[PDB]
């Protein structure tokens, strides 16, 4: 059960970083044309 | 729980009849040359 | 006296609406438009003068 | 001008994104469009106006507002003289007066380009310097205006109290409430279910004291924006662009709704029950005494007992210390109401407290609050929601929170619309996939 | 207020006319004529 | 009513007639 | 009997979509 | 470097199936719903609405045809509150309380949004007009009002939406008897929202077929002349146009398809968005003008209009809901 | 007020002003001003009281809430007419209780 | 432009008289806004049957108090 | 001739009904 607890957090909080950043790194650079 | 004892029959017939006749046929299709 | 006021205070709108009017048409013919027409400094600074004889009035009116 | 330079008309008011001096014309007179309105509902609602009987009954979305600042309340809800809600909306009509006036100046007469008259005030979008810079003089002002709330608060008058010890009406507030343990810390609440996020809100003097930090914390913005120029970081993302200023601003903007459609559906602090209505949760729970305390004063006994549906007639414990009320209104038991919470105990209602301490207001009130719950009908059929043709009303805080939500409700979709139309413009195919090179056409096929 | 006590149709219907402007851009469409 | 209601028709026709005198005019839009 | 029918028949749904999805033909261009 | 590398990855076009930045939350949560939901919809503990009495089973373990089987939201006991698994006892306490649904419909909606914008961040990287996400608004603010968003009005999830295809037949109903909201303005646009979709659906369908260049013998299928990427037009406007410009009077035919197919798009969805609206505005108690004794004689008897056998019917549900 | 320090003294600090006012001479040359100056403390008092969640548990502290509602509460009605008796005895067996279930708290 | 305004304006006040006269209410035997239920005796003058309605609507219609 | 013949056979009964629609307003 507490286990479990910390454990969603770290899971969450994890993609959560990591899907920001994907865009606070030159999301637009990525596309067909500039 | 209580059932209609046959009726499982209708699925398997519903399921596989349908089914099947549209193998054969893809079969087939798949053997044109 | 608020009747004295209160046919003042109709003054406000009644020149106000037609300068509702007359300002966008004032700008509609850009021919004389501002060559022609210095009404709205002439009616505008009368015009605003015309707002402060309403509350300052009504406050000892009413 | 025409579509041959621009797009089409029934979208025609993009043509201004390159024109400044038309800009401002738009704003500002849109701005005293709003601030018309305002005045206009203001004296509406004041000639129509019943200062006798409550504010909610009266159908009327706008004078609680002023009121809860504390003009022409008095104890009680008094709404003692009318004459100060009657100076509120009349000035901003006035002031639309100019504003629009400005507003059609700069939409004809006034420059067709601000680039030349003024520099100053002169910006072009794609310039990420000098229009941060404009940024900063906002997020001053709309700093400003936050502590000159609490100018209110602190100094002039005194704004409304939910709670006072009796009355809960109108109370100066000596020292506000200031620290980043109960305030960065208080944000930092579950959103669900007992804990508001920022609709609990329990003090008055949490919003005077947060206040101030948003008061000088914008004032640090300016001057943080004012005396820089973004970062590399920032520089990288964000689209600096004309369209996507306004996309930005919807996302905020529409966060904000579900906010404040949360606030007025719920918050009895900010926005007293008195003289809003009120709030859901307060409603049923109210009744749910009114039938506790008629009963009980009559030859009956409710505080060990079963209903026919197992739980009790009224009384339950809660899987908390605390005791609650039954019936449908166990699913509020977090709710606590200006009235409610000193029949309250240590834990739980306190049942032998109940029936001595109330009041010659509570009871009365309480059992006003019974008659409105907030319900109704478009045409304003009202009472229970299937009850007949009794009691016709909508509580004015069931207006406000529907209204403000479909709203914010497009305002996601607008963020989510112009977010789609200002990356696409710069990156320059918002246009239309291009016929010579198709960007698929030559790809890896999987 | 009593000093104001009539304008009827004024303060009847002050708030309508916001939705006029509305209106007035199609007009004023009308006779621009797309 | 009728009396207010003729007092809310005349209050504010400005919107065509402003468009109406500007139109005559041929001013700009 | 009566469930594991069920079960049955909403397997093969799923059994067909990661299979539908994957192993279809690329329709290609010209 | 690995990062630079894998955010080039993920971004990529490629892939079989685009997962964005949106994916890295859309793809966890939604299987992570699916396998919390099959599971749960297949063996649910008798879990219970009521704590004082009743438990209701819609698990399909238990003799429940696909039909009858349904998740059952949480109970009021439970109200409103965030109920995860940790904060709840036991385990078994957290089914009998209601829980899978409070965890179903959090991953769900949290996954539907992120998936607006996967459609989103896609389009604009196949360097394409990005207009879609807001054409799936529709749903999806259906889906925030019925699950998320109306419950809220009733403060408790128990009233939310119930999972399952007798669970929606049994809340609509339900939810007639209180809101009336048949007679509700909102709600009879969405039927016309609806209808004109599934209408034109028919004809600018219809109209097309019924109009084709033909690349085929009869004996052949008509389908199989259209050859993947043709650059000719494969259906003639000029014979489909005074088609439907003969059959009603021409003047109305909309001869632009990019008239036509964006007219095509927005009467289904703006019809949606009231719906979402017509909950929303039913959530808060705000109801659907139901008119009653409009019709009454001189001597005070009740005519009885028919919106009253409406009106009775509800009053009828309502009591029987309890 | 001039409320400081924790609860516990200013609490017993207040009700040396609440039971000595309750029941005064009406004919004085102010019992009323005295008694509006003396109940807006209340006012001071039990806002920031309110802002407690420790206290929002026990009853001692509680308790003194239904005294001040009971009080206070009054004065928005009808100020003027003094209090019935058999409130004004009320407030006394409360407080009585109060100050020691209050100090049942800190030497429980 | 010529005689549109002649025709509309003394057609359509006949719609505005046969309101006025009543002249549809027996035209369409619609009940009157008085007319329901005769005497009190308030019951739903339902006809039954057939071959007998027109003698049949008579009967409620008749007592019409 | 053939449009003539259409509005003049529609739109007639919709002016003779709007009688009946304002002149029942009144009723009552
Ligand atoms: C497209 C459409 C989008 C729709 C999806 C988004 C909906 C927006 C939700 C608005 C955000 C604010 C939610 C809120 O303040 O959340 C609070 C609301 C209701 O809050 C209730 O608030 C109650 C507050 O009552 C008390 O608290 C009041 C305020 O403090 C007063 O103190 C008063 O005493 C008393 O009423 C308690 O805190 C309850 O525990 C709590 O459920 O809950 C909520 O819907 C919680 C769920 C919303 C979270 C969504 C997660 C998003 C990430
Ligand atoms: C913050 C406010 C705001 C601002 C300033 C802008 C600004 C702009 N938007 Mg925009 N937008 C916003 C919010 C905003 N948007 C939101 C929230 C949405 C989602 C609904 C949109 C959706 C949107 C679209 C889809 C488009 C724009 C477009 C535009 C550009 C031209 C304006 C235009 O098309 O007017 C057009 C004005 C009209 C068409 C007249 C209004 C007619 C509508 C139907 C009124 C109906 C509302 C009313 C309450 C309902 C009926 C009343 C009822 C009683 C019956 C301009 C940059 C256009 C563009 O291409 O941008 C570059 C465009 O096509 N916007
Ligand atoms: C309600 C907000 C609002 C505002 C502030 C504006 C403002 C503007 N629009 Mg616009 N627009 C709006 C809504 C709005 N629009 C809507 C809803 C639509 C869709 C129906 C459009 C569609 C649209 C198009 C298609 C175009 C504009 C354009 C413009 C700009 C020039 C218009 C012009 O030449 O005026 C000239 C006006 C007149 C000649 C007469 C107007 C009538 C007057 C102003 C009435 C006065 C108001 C009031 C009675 C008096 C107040 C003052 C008083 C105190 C004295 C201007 C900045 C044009 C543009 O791109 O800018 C260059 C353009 O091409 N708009
Ligand atoms: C926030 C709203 C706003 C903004 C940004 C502007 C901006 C501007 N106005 Mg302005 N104006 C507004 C509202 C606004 N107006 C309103 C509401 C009115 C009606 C009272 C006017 C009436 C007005 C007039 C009569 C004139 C301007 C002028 C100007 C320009 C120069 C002003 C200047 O530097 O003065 C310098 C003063 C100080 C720095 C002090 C500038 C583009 C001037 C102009 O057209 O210049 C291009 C001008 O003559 N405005
Ligand atoms: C509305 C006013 C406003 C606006 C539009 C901006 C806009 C901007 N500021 Mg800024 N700023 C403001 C007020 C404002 N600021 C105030 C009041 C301060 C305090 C003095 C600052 C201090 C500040 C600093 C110190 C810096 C900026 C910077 C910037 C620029 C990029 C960074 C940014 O926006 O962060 C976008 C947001 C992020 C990058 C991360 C988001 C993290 C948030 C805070 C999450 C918080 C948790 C949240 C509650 C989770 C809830 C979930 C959610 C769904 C609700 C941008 C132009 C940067 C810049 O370019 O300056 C050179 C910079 O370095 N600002
Ligand atoms: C409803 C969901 C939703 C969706 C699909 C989009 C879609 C988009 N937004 Mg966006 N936005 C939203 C809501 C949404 N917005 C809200 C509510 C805000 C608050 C102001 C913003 C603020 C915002 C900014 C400031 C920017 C975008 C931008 C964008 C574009 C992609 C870049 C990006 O990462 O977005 C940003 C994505 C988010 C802010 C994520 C919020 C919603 C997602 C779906 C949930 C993700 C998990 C979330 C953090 C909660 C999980 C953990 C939580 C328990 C703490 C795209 C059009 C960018 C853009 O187009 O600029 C031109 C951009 O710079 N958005
Ligand atoms: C008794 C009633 C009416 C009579 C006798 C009448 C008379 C006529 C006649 C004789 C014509 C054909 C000659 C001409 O166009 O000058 C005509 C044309 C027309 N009138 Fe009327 N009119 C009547 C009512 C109406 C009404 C109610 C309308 C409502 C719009 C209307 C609108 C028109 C139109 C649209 C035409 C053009 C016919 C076409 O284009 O084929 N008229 N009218
Ligand atoms: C007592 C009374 C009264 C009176 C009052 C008065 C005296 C009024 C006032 C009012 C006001 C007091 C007004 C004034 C004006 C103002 C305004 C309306 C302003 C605005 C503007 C703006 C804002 C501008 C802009 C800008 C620029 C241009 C530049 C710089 C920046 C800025 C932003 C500033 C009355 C009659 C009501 C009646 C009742 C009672
Ligand atoms: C430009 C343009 C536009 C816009 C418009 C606008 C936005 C406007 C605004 C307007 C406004 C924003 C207005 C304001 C003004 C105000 C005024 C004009 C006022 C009047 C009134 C008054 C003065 C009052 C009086 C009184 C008193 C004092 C007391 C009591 C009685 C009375 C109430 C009477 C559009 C888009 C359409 C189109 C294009 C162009
Ligand atoms: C407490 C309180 C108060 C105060 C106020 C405050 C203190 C607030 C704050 C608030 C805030 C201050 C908020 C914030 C939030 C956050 C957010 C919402 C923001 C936005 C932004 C963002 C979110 C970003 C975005 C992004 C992402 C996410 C990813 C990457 C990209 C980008 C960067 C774009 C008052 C007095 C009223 C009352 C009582 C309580
Ligand atoms: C009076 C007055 C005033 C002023 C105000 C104003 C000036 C307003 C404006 C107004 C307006 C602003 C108006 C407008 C007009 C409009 C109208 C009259 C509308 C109608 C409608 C229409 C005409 C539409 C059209 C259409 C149709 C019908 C169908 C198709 C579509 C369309 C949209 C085209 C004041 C404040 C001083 C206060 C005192 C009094
Ligand atoms: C990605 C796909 C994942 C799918 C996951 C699920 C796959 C597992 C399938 C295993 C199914 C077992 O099927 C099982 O059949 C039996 C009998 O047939 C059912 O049992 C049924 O009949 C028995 C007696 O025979 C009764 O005692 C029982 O109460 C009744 O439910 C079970 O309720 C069902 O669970
Ligand atoms: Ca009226
Ligand atoms: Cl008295
Ligand atoms: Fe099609």
């Amino acid at each position: 059960m507490e286990t479990l607890k910390i454990t969603v957090y770290i899971v969450v909080t994890f993609f959560v970083l990591l899907f920001v950043f994907g865009f606070l790194s030159g999301d637009p650079a990525r596309n067909p044309k500039r | 729980m209580e059932v209609n004892q046959l009726g499982l029959i209708a699925t398997a017939l519903f399921v596989l009849v349908p089914s099947v006749f549209l193998i054969i046929l893809y079969v087939q299709t798949e053997s044109q040359q | 006296m608020t009747i004295l006021f209160q046919l003042a205070l109709a003054a406000l709108v009644i020149l106000s609406f037609v300068m509702v009017i007359g300002v966008p048409v004032a700008y509609a013919s850009p021919q004389d438009w501002d060559r022609s027409k210095q009404l709205i400094f002439l009616g505008s600074g009368l015009w605003i003068a015309l707002v402060l004889v309403v509350g300052v009035l009504n406050f000892f009116v009413v | 001008d025409q579509e041959s330079s621009g797009f089409a008309w029934w979208a025609g008011n993009a043509r201004l994104i390159n024109l400044s001096g038309k800009l401002l014309g738009a704003h500002v007179a849109h701005a005293g469009l709003i601030v018309f309105w305002a005045g206009a509902m203001t004296l509406f609602e004041l000639a129509h106006f019943i200062p006798e009987k409550p504010m909610y009954e009266q159908g009327l979305i706008l004078i609680p507002h002023i009121a809860t600042l504390g003009w022409g309340v008095g104890p009680g809800g008094e709404v003692v003289d009318t004459f100060p809600f009657f100076v509120v909306g009349v000035v901003h009509l006035i002031s639309s007066a100019v504003l629009g006036f400005g507003g059609v100046y700069h939409a004809i007469r006034g420059p067709e380009t601000l680039e030349e008259y003024s520099s100053f005030f002169g910006y072009d979008w794609k310039d990420k310097n000098k229009m941060t810079t404009i940024l900063g003089f906002h997020l001053i002002v709309l700093g400003i205006g936050a502590l000159l709330l609490v100018a209110k608060a602190m100094f002039f008058g005194g704004l409304y109290d939910t709670w006072a010890p009796g009355g809960g009406d109108v109370r100066v507030i000596t020292n506000p409430t200031l620290d980043p343990r109960v305030i960065f810390g208080y944000l930092l609440k579950s959103p669900f279910g007992g804990e508001g996020w920022i609709v609990s809100v329990n003090n008055l003097e949490d919003v005077v004291g947060g206040h101030i930090w948003i008061g000088l914390i914008c004032i640090a913005g300016g001057i943080w924006h004012i005396l820089t120029t973004p970062f590399g970081w920032a520089r990288r993302a964000f689209i600096w662009s004309g369209e996507a200023y306004l996309s930005y601003s919807l996302g905020a903007l529409s966060m904000m709704g579900f906010i404040a459609t949360c606030f007025v559906w719920f918050n009895n602090t900010v926005y007293p029950s008195e003289f809003y209505g009120p709030t859901g949760p307060e409603a049923s729970q109210a009744q749910a005494m009114t039938f506790l305390i008629r009963d009980q004063k009559l030859g009956a006994n409710v505080g060990s007992a079963q209903g026919p549906t197992g739980l009790g007639k009224y009384l339950m414990r809660s899987p908390t210390g605390e005791i609650i009320f039954g019936g449908e209104t166990m699913r509020f038991w977090d709710f606590r109401g200006p009235w409610l919470e000193p029949l309250r105990g240590p834990n739980g209602l306190d049942l032998n407290k109940i029936k001595n301490d109330i009041q010659p207001w509570q009871e009365r009130r309480a059992a006003e609050y019974m008659t409105h719950a907030p319900l109704g009908s478009l045409n304003s059929v009202g009472g229970v929601a299937t009850e007949i043709n009794s009691v016709n009303f909508v509580s004015p805080r069931s207006w406000l929170a529907t209204s403000h939500f479909v709203l914010a409700f497009f305002f996601l979709v607008g963020h989510l619309w112009h977010a789609g139309r200002a990356r696409a413009a710069a990156a320059g195919f918002e246009k239309g996939i291009d016929r010579e090179s198709e960007p698929v056409l030559s790809m890896p096929s999987l | 207020p009593e000093a104001y006590a009539i304008f009827d149709p004024l303060v009847d219907v002050l708030p309508v006319i916001p939705v006029l402007f509305l209106a007035l851009a199609f007009v004023w469409q009308a006779a621009v004529g797309f | 009513v009728i009396a207010q209601l003729t007092m809310i028709a005349m209050i504010g026709i400005a919107g065509p007639m402003i468009i109406f005198l500007l139109a005559v005019r041929r001013g700009n839009l | 009997m009566e469930t594991i029918t069920y079960v049955f028949i909403f397997a093969c749904i799923i059994a067909l979509f990661f299979f539908a999805i994957f192993f279809r033909e690329p329709p290609r261009i010209t | 470097n690995l990062w630079e590398r894998f955010c080039n990855w993920v971004t990529s076009t490629d892939n079989r199936l685009y997962v964005g930045w949106f994916g890295v939350i859309m793809i966890p949560t939604l299987l992570a719903a699916t396998i919390c939901f099959v599971i749960a919809f297949i063996a649910a503990p008798p879990v219970d609405i009521d704590g004082i009495r009743e438990p209701v089973s819609g698990s399909l373990l238990y003799g429940n045809n696909i039909i009858t089987g349904a998740v059952v939201p949480s109970s009021n006991a439970i109200g409103l509150h965030f109920y995860p698994i940790w904060e709840a006892a036991s385990l078994d306490e957290w089914l009998y309380n209601g829980g899978p649904y409070q965890l179903i419909i959090f991953h769900f909606l949290l996954g539907a949004s992120c998936y607006m914008g996967r459609q989103w961040e896609l389009s604009y990287r196949l360097g394409m007009r990005p207009w879609i996400c807001v054409a799936y608004s529709a749903p999806l603010a259906s889906a925030f009002a019925v699950f998320l968003i109306y419950p809220i009005g009733q403060g408790s999830f128990s009233d939310g939406m119930p999972l399952g295809i007798s669970g929606t037949f049994n809340f609509m109903i339900v939810f007639q008897a209180e809101h009336n909201i048949l007679m509700h303005p909102f709600h009879q646009l969405g039927v016309a929202g609806v209808f004109g979709g599934a209408l034109f659906c028919a004809m600018h369908g219809s109209l097309v077929t019924s109009s084709l260049i033909r690349e085929t013998t009869e004996t052949e299928s008509a389908n199989y002349g259209y050859k993947f990427g043709q650059e000719e037009e494969t259906y003639n406007i000029v014979a489909a146009h005074g088609y439907f410009g003969r059959l009603i009077f021409q003047y109305a035919s909309f001869n632009n398809s990019r008239s036509l197919h964006f007219f095509l798009a927005a009467w289904p969805v703006v019809g949606v968005w009231f719906t979402a609206l017509g909950i929303s505005t039913m959530a808060f108690n705000l109801n659907g003008f139901n008119f009653n004794h409009s019709v009454i004689d001189a001597k005070g008897n009740v005519i009885n209009t028919w919106a009253d056998i409406i009106n009775r019917a509800n009053l009828g549900m309502e009591v029987m809901h309890e | 007020t001039g409320l400081t320090g924790n609860f516990r003294e200013d609490t017993l600090a207040l009700i040396s002003s609440l039971r000595e006012a309750i029941a005064l001479p009406e004919n004085d040359p102010n019992k009323k001003a005295a008694q509006a100056e003396a109940r807006k403390k209340l006012n001071d008092f039990f806002a920031l009281y309110r802002r407690d969640d420790s206290l929002r548990s026990l009853s001692s502290f509680m308790t003194m809430q239904t005294a001040l509602n009971s009080l206070a509460g009054h004065y928005s009605s009808y100020p003027n007419r003094p209090l019935p008796e058999k409130l004004k005895a009320r407030l006394e067996q409360e407080f009585k209780q109060v100050e020691l279930a209050l100090d049942r708290e800190a030497k429980s | 432009w010529v005689i549109h305004s002649i025709t509309i304006p003394a057609l359509f006040i006949a719609g505005w008289l046969f309101v006025s006269t009543g002249l549809a209410y027996d035209v369409f035997g619609t009940p009157r806004p008085d007319s329901y239920y005769a005497q009190e005796q308030r019951s739903i003058p339902l006809v039954t049957d057939r071959f007998e309605a027109k003698q049949q609507v008579e009967t409620f219609l008749e007592q019409l108090k | 001739t053939v449009r003539w013949v259409a509005v003049h056979t529609l739109a007639v009964p919709t002016i003779f009904f709007l009688g009946a629609i304002a002149a029942m307003q009144f009723i009552q």
